[PDB]
DNA sequence: GCACGTGCTAGCACGTGC
DNA sequence: TGCGAAATTCCATGACA
DNA sequence: ATTGTCATGGAATTTCGCA
DNA sequence: GCACGTGCTAGCACGTGC
DNA sequence: TGCGAAATTCCATGACA
DNA sequence: ATTGTCATGGAATTTCGCA
């Protein structure tokens, strides 16, 4: 029907654990459908408490229609179900053992995936400190299907920080 | 008695008027004027009773004149009166101006998101939580606003906000106040890692941060309207305040700052949906025209008794914090540069060159 | 769906355009409109969207019109929005007033000496001799100026000073500011004592002892000149700025408050002979003259956007002392008497009845 | 020659000793010749320390040209000679035993020195606080010989204290 | 360690209630 | 094109320092 | 070496529904 | 005795000198 | 009566709170 | 139940010395 925007659906999951930089062990992935664009919130834990400590940052921002995630525990309580509907959010899930996003997110998952472990090969034990570095690398990073990077589908604009 | 021997002669001096008969009495040289007999004091007498009679009470032209007026008379008195008033030290750094500062600049806007950032702290505040005071961030171009709450206003703290923030986009412009917490060593180290320029307003002059200034009262009024009747803890009312504000109508631009950043209203309450059936290539497109296509206003009209400054011209600054009794102003000095109609480059008192705005001096009398 | 069902049938209700198709979707009865397809609620839920869309942010009028404009449309939408601002009692209590006040009135001057004597205190200054605090009495029709020395503001060292003053004469009117020790129970039974009446400038409204205040400010002008690049010590300086300040010309009145006291200079220095030849009864008939004849300055033009106040009408008072993040203005009142186009008589928050300069009232909005 | 003005001579004069009002044993009096208004100043001793000090205040108001009074101590010595030659007043002595004013001055400075003595009758023992009431009587009592009161002469007025 | 320069809001006094 | 009502814009004021 | 701003509600003007 | 109403000016924080 | 210089008045600004 | 003021110095106007 109607295009595709940003603010339409965000897809999210958890990434660990990892090396105890800094006293915290995972990451929270947070990825635009429509811009790819990406934020990372670090946590010390999987669980419902740290994702909406995280996530009512980011809505303090902007946002979304929808959330749609893996059946995780923290993501299918019902403590994180009457989150979502006190801010209006529509709940979307995956059906088990079969992930599912795009083509596009399934791409840029995956990135974060190769540039977060290869940090984890150069700078191995303190990795806490390199994430807005990698937030900034991955949102500024070309898309080869659309001609423009997640930031300009973001703000309309060319960034200060060119990769 | 110099020339006053050839004016009782008869003969005449450029100056004094020859309708008048001058004579000699008591051993002074007086005059019969309309208003009564007066004396004609020596030119090397004139210099010593201006200086008594000013310093009566400090007085100026015309006050001055009127006493001397009683006794004396001669040729321009007033030319004599100004004379020593330009040279007194402590009238010229007592008395007040009367002049108005020239009509402001309004610049013009940033071109595109992200150009330039301003920022400023809040407080001390009612202790919430422990914490104290909040750092404001706001973007030019949209108006869009960040807020974080630090229990200092620390370079300290002030790192670890910017970086939390930075990640979603790196500024081109810092433009702070001389606040201690941003003009730190640390903190321009800081901006120099990431490439930022910092830029500062010239002291004691709030105006300068105006658009950081004037969203911390949008931020104060809706944060009292939410405390009213209830006890002020403002911690936790932080994001709701971010966002309202962040998604509010400037009347006259037509638009919010979240319109003005991304093109499109996410699901917050009440969102245009006006751009539904484009594709987000038009939408992007006509965010543009949007951005060149906003209101500006125009400096508006001077004040029939302003001033404006000049490269030599004599100003004195005023003194930051003077103590009771003390004055108001600084001796005089000499302007150095004119940056623009509004803001100048002194030689101070130190004399070190200082950057200061026209509304912290005064155009030295005489 | 009310009157709604009517205009589906095609029927005409007075407001809704008939140029326009208005069909049933979702649900829901909208409307075809050039901005787009607006959705138009039954008039039961109207009321419930104004204030969802206005406690977003507590939005003025436009700012709210146009969050709701965004989904909904209706006749007279604003007859809507302000109807719910003129109740929200959080907005009408923080919100800042866009009215001026209307123009000063200028009193005509006491037309004999010692009519009305104005008063007030300095300070507290730097201790000299043990003094921290003067006493100022300004008198109404010359602008003579005695000044007192006391180690505190209060009613025993106010009296102590009157009481060496009065001895000259007494007064019909003295004339404070509502500061503490002015309105003691014994300050009022010392003037009750000697025949004078009490009267008592609106609170918060330095304005109206104008004549000491400013009187205030020469003396501190020229304290300061004297005591530059030395240090503070400004007790054996009373009687010379005492003497000084009486006679100084007022540039606009050619006389000296000395002159306009006694009529005749006394061994000053620079003194005014003029009136040499004379008796004193031609003297003091002059006097007369000179007392009825000085100049009165006339209330200036209003600001094309002031207000003056009316019987019956609605306004608020300024909370004299809020606390941070709290409402600087306190609940609605009426307005009982108007005393003059300035002055103002309400039914308080207490209630009392009070009488505030229109200064710290505002006109409720709607 | 010119004709007689107010603050063209002042007459002074000590009287005392009294009895110990609330510390103070004498009174200065001081009366402008042309006008013949009149202030009194309390003192605790007939010396030239006491009189500069009342006069300060006295002269701080207004400054005559001439002060006349008898030989006695305190207006002779040298100190009280260079008080009157910092503000510029002229001095004037009467000869040794036979006192001089003028007509105006005599009656005024009698009449001060009976409706004194008066309260030191009828209220003998605490005279201090009632000079503030002597002075506003003398200050309004009605001359004879012209048509004014002093206050009226000196302020070109009424009283509100009319006696 | 303490005064200085730049950015901010607290606090004291008096006379009168309860 | 022209009328009265309605919607939309104009702009002084005041608070942030 | 840098620079006032903009939400607000009565007033003033523009547009709009209808014929 | 302590909070209140009316009138006033002090004082704290931060980062950097000597 | 008229001209140029001199004297005298006009009046916005800012500090007192 | 009470209410702005007035010293100040460049600008704008009035007067004045002379013929
Ligand atoms: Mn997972
Ligand atoms: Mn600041
Ligand atoms: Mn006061
Ligand atoms: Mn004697
Ligand atoms: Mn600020
Ligand atoms: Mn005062
Ligand atoms: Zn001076
Ligand atoms: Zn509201």
């Amino acid at each position: 029907d109607r295009p595709q925007k940003p603010f339409d659906k965000f897809f999210i999951d958890y990434i660990g654990p990892l090396p105890p930089s800094q006293g915290y062990l995972y990451v929270l992935v947070v990825v635009d459908g429509m811009t790819g664009f990406t934020w990372l919130y670090p946590t010390k834990a999987p669980s419902t408490s740290a994702t909406v400590k995280s996530l009512n940052v980011l809505t303090s921002i902007a946002i979304p229609k929808v959330i749609h995630s893996d059946q995780g525990a923290a993501f299918t309580s019902s403590t994180f179900a009457e989150w979502a509907k006190e801010r209006g959010i529509h709940l979307e899930f995956s059906t088990p053992y079969h992930p599912q996003s795009s083509g596009k997110v399934e791409r840029k998952n995956s990135d974060i995936k190769r540039l977060l472990t290869k940090l984890l090969v150069g700078r191995p034990t303190k990795w806490y400190d390199l994430l807005p570095v990698v937030q900034l690398a991955l949102n500024n990073t070309y898309s080869p299907v659309l001609k423009y990077t997640p930031h300009q589908l973001l703000f309309g604009i060319d960034s200060n920080t060119p990769f | 008695d110099a020339e006053l021997d050839q004016l009782l002669q008869g003969h005449y001096i450029k100056g004094y008027p020859k309708q008048y008969t001058y004579f000699l009495e008591d051993g002074k040289v007086k005059v019969s004027r309309p208003e009564g007999v007066k004396i004609i004091p020596p030119q090397s007498d004139r210099q010593k009773i201006v200086l008594q009679a000013h310093n009566l009470a400090h007085t100026g032209r015309e006050a001055t004149l009127l006493k001397i007026a009683n006794l004396y008379w001669w040729p321009n008195m007033r030319k004599d009166v100004v004379k020593q008033l330009g040279r007194c030290q402590q009238c010229l750094i007592t008395n007040a101006s009367n002049k108005a500062s020239g009509p402001i600049l309004r610049p013009d806007r940033p071109q595109k998101p992200f150009d330039k950032f301003f920022i400023d702290y809040i407080g001390p505040l009612p202790p919430s939580q422990g914490y104290l005071y909040v750092l404001v961030v706001v973007d030019g171009m949209t108006g869009f606003t960040w807020l974080y709450p630090t229990k200092a206003p620390s370079t300290s703290a002030t790192v670890k906000s910017l970086n939390v923030l930075t990640s979603i986009a790196i500024p081109k412009v810092i433009h702070s106040d001389q606040g201690a917490a941003f003009t730190s060593s640390t903190f321009a180290e800081w901006a120099k890692e990431r490439g930022i320029h910092l830029e500062f307003s010239t002291p004691y002059h709030p105006q300068s941060s105006g658009k950081v200034e004037r969203k911390n009262s949008d931020i104060k009024r809706l944060l009292t309207k939410l405390l009213v009747g209830r006890p002020t803890k403002w911690y936790d009312l932080l994001p709701v305040v971010q966002l309202a504000l962040n998604n509010t109508y400037s009347p006259v631009l037509k638009y919010t700052p979240h319109q003005l950043l991304f093109g499109i209203d996410s699901n917050t309450p009440f969102a245009n949906q006006d751009t539904l059936d484009l594709t987000r290539e038009e939408e992007l497109s006509l965010l543009q025209e949007i951005r060149t296509s906003l209101y500006h206003p125009s400096t508006p009209p001077a004040s029939s008794r302003s001033w404006s400054p000049v490269v030599g011209q004599l100003v004195q600054e005023r003194v930051a914090r003077p103590a009771s009794l003390r004055p108001r102003w600084h001796k005089p000095s000499t302007v150095l540069k004119v940056l623009n109609p509004r803001t100048v480059v002194i030689l101070d008192h130190l004399g070190n060159n200082r950057t200061v705005s026209i509304d912290n001096l005064k155009p030295t009398s005489h």
